[PDB]
């Protein structure tokens, strides 16, 4: 399974942004594809989704300048965004939106010059061996459609937990998710140095598939 | 009793077809919105204990039906609880409400066709 974003690099506001997501190892006839972006010093925000069967849903803040299309025969998804401004500078990711979301590498685009999810705390200064709890409270029931992500600077988010409680293979036993309806918790036991990172939750029950604001964990 | 078991499966099969036929053969101005929601799907569903995977999705199912149901879901809940007697394993692909209902209708027909 691979998703590979190909974008322009630098674009002027006179032009439209066009990014191609080329996928391998699965079919676009079997999965929804979301587009996410992350501004340079900021958290993650969901832009839109193209459904397995063809239609789309866009974030209300972008629905007038965004276009997501796809070609099932070529395993490619296309994002087009117009009326560009400097704050559209971001890393753009395409995401396979299965039960355990599978993310692309992300491509940086530089522009030339609703269920709310409350994540707490925003920052945690802590020590090795400590156990930390991060909470992700949704404004409505989300029926366990809650994923936890770990992000180190310079890298894409890594999926830790999906479906509120399912530990992804390859992620240490020290991580666990819990919760039921509106309130979800990530617990890290025996804090280790390789856990220093920013953590984000994302709900995927109803669009827009909103993220929590992030929790920066420093030792 | 393999007899009582199949009247419950026949009952569970009918309840699911009632929901499917109520969103398929019906005006439904909220169909496009209803279709956006994604249901978790069983990695395997061949034994009655796999109905655990259906039970856990009854709460999202009721929520989606409400956008257009408590009685039907509660009736289904009782039958599932009677029939199932484990740890549900989910596939990665998620499904629309129609694909979800079709999978569990198919499941009942498989099981009904193995005790008669």
């Amino acid at each position: 399974v691979q998703l590979q974003e190909s974008g322009p690099g630098l674009v002027a506001p006179s032009q439209s942004l066009s990014i191609t997501c080329t996928v391998s190892g699965f079919s676009l006839t079997n999965y929804d594809i979301s587009w996410i972006r992350q501004p340079p010093g900021k958290g993650l925000e969901w832009l839109g989704v193209i459904w397995t069967g063809g239609g789309t849903n866009y974030n209300s803040g972008f629905m007038s300048r965004l276009s997501i299309t796809k070609d099932n025969s070529k395993s490619q998804v296309f994002l087009k965004m117009n009326s560009l401004q400097t704050d559209d500078t971001a890393i753009y990711y395409c995401v396979r939106q299965g039960r355990s979301p599978y993310w692309g590498q992300g491509t940086l685009v530089t522009v030339s010059a609703d269920i709310q999810v409350t994540q707490s705390p925003s920052s945690l200064s802590v020590s090795l061996g400590d156990r930390v709890t991060i909470t992700c409270k949704a404004s409505k029931d989300i029926y366990n459609r809650l994923a936890w992500y770990q992000q180190k600077p310079g890298n894409a988010p890594r999926l830790l937990i999906s479906g509120a409680t399912s530990l992804e293979t390859g992620v240490p036993s020290r991580f666990s998710g819990s919760g039921s309806g509106k309130d979800y918790t990530l617990t890290i036991t025996s804090l280790q140095t390789e856990d220093v990172a920013t953590y984000y939750c994302q709900q995927s029950w109803d669009t827009p598939y909103t993220f929590g604001g992030g929790t920066k964990l420093e030792i | 009793s393999t007899k009582k078991t199949q009247l419950q499966l026949e009952h569970l099969l009918l309840d699911l077809q009632m929901i499917l036929n109520g969103i398929n053969n019906y005006k439904n101005p909220k169909l496009t919105r209803m279709l956006t929601f994604k249901f978790y799907m069983p990695k395997k569903a061949t034994e009655l204990k796999h109905l655990q995977c259906l039970e856990e999705e009854l709460k999202p199912l009721e929520e989606v039906l409400n956008l257009a149901p408590r009685d039907l879901i509660s009736n289904i809940n009782v039958i599932v609880l009677e029939l199932k007697g484990f740890m549900c394993e989910y596939a990665d692909e998620t499904a629309t409400i129609v694909e979800f209902l079709n999978r569990w209708i198919t499941f009942c027909q498989s099981i009904i066709s193995t005790l008669t």
